[PDB]
């Protein structure tokens, strides 16, 4: 019975779920179980691109005194990692409050993007649709700031990751940095057949390699 | 060493004019001036306990009833051994930002209060963080402050 | 016409399940259920008086002690005759922003509260403004809210 | 005795003070007197370019429950008039939080400045050193928003204005709009001999015309 396997969990869990949602109910069950068995100040982070998915996750879940974050990956980063520590990591000159618009710069060189971000306050994306600069900035702010690393270590003990096939190398590197260099548990679920956002920038080959090459993430089959 | 209290700079309190007396986790207060010890304990309650902040300050709560002066009690914390001290994790998880990378060991928790004569109620304005020079806006989501998730005072008195 | 109260949408209070009863400045409450009138008056105290908000909500303060539901009391105000109504000026001077130019007459003052089981203290989260759909962050500088400079409850009880 | 004339005040007051400060003490006395005799919710606004002047004004004054604003003209506007009501006047698309940098755009046409402000979020000044676009924006947001006009009317009953010879036509128009179209008392002090910021953009000829042509502002001579 797969319910016993779901309940017994244990460390990192990878589930090969099917299409037609399905991942939502196991995600909710895992979140509720982790909140119930926990008895410390450690929080949880569940991230999903779909806004209405975040709305329903918040609606079906009750009020938690300890801060549990529900939102999108870019919103998650720009909310807790970029916004507070941008002044601490890169000096008081860098702005703290800003809005993200992808269709402003459309640059070709990383140095030009760095200059326009530093001076004109404008934050956009590469001309190449692949990769997201926000997660590279998150890596940069994490690398040279011990405060950000300490906050991420202490706040979340297990970060829940959804629709990981949509992830590119940047947030993949961010999540691996949090898992390895910060020893933070990761709960990742992904559908191998959901490779439809490739044009949007998704490159799931790293996820498939982790499925095959990596050994820490045990593979589970759900009916 | 594990996280430990370091100093509390009580200024213009009920009886404390200007004192900066060191602290360390396990603290013992005794001697003359029982009212002084009671005022010190109530100062800690004001700085840490929400059940006392909500009543605010009064005319008698200031030094010599002089409402011109400003109450400023600044608790100083020392942070170290991050990976093994659970209480350090508890303190630094709630604080988002306001921690300069230059000094991740020191942590101030101040309490500024000025008396207004148009309402006769000195508002308790918590201003905590990591440096005295620069303080970011405290969340303060309603009655419960962000500090309320870290420090809870268990008051024991027969 | 001068500024007048319009409606209060008390939801999931001590006894009020879901009621939206109109108001107008001079109000009289009577009839059966003296506990109902007392709960209505204490709901107004919670929505307007700081001396009652600081104690927060309890398990008994909810409808049928069901902590799952959320207290939501929404006072509705009508604003008109700006140049001659002093109380309209008093209300609109403190509120900076959060007033859509489309409807400058209606003004909501809600009070959202959800119970947490990890501390057993329902935080009073004031969310006032001019439209139910979009609310900007309330200042809340410490214990005194921005509303505290506008509405002060004078409670009269022998 | 000029002390009796200072105490008796009455409506708008114009004082021809001398150099070597001097205006600071009469400003402090007027502010304190107005706060003392007042018994309502009406606030006061004193504005000064000099930052240390604002610091000393705040230091020598006590804590006031009612919001009294001490700051610079551009800071004053960008703080209370632009920041809150920018979304209400010009829709939710316009940004609410931003930083002012004068040396970014350096445009020549008003339409180009409007486009760059609307799209690229950048806020600067004209290539012409004269005039400030911030006060024109304040006029624009005041004209088409009744909420902003109501807030300005109700909050401040008398706005104190300092070093008015540094004012150009834009903040002059803003102050006259507040005085006439909003019936708000104005307390303005200025030194005719302090015309040294002309290159910075100051054109005191309007102030001298108000001294001569206007009749509402009574002229007072201080020893």
């Amino acid at each position: 019975m797969s319910r016993e396997q779901i309940i017994k969990d244990g460390g990192n869990i990878l589930v090969t779920a099917g299409a037609g949602s399905g991942k939502t109910t196991i995600l909710v069950s895992k979140i509720e179980a982790d909140l119930k068995e926990n008895k410390t100040h450690y929080s949880i982070a569940a991230v999903t691109f779909t806004n209405k998915a975040a709305k329903e996750i918040e609606g079906r879940l009750g009020y938690s005194s300890r801060g549990n974050f529900i939102g999108t990956n870019d919103g998650f980063v720009e909310s807790e990692i970029i916004r507070p520590f941008i002044k601490d990591a890169f000096g008081n000159d860098y702005p703290d409050n800003f809005t993200a618009e992808y269709f402003d710069n459309q640059f070709a060189s990383y140095d030009k993007g760095l200059q326009v971000l530093k001076y004109q306050n404008i934050l956009g994306t590469y001309s190449n649709p692949k990769k997201n600069f926000k997660f590279q900035l998150a890596l940069d702010i994490l690398k040279k700031s011990l405060v950000a690393r300490q906050y991420i270590f202490s706040k979340y003990f297990k970060i829940f990751i959804d629709e990981y096939q949509d992830s590119d190398k940047d947030m993949h590197n961010l999540f691996m940095y949090l898992k390895d260099q910060l020893k933070i548990k990761l709960f990742i679920v992904g559908d191998p057949k959901q490779s439809i956002y490739i044009w949007r920038g998704a490159e799931p080959e790293n996820f498939n390699g982790l499925i095959e090459n990596s050994t820490d993430f045990n593979k589970y089959h759900l009916t | 060493g594990p996280m430990k209290f370091s100093n509390i700079t009580i200024k213009n309190f009920r009886n404390f004019e200007k004192v900066n007396i060191n602290l360390d986790n396990k603290n013992v207060i005794f001697g003359m001036n029982d009212i002084g010890k009671t005022n010190f304990l109530y100062a800690l309650r004001f700085l840490l306990d929400k059940e006392i902040r909500k009543f605010g300050f009064n005319k008698s709560d200031y030094h010599k009833h002089d409402t011109s002066k400003k109450i400023e009690i600044i608790l100083t914390l020392d942070l170290s051994n991050y990976e093994k001290d659970e209480d350090t994790k508890k303190l630094i998880s709630v604080v988002k930002g306001a921690r300069t990378s230059a000094n991740a060991d020191v942590f101030y928790i101040a309490l500024e209060s000025k008396y207004d004569d148009k309402e006769l109620y000195g508002n308790i304005i918590l201003k905590w963080g990591s440096e005295l020079d620069n303080l970011i806006d405290i969340p303060g989501r309603g009655n419960i402050n962000a500090l309320d998730n870290v420090f809870k005072v268990i008051y024991i008195n027969p």
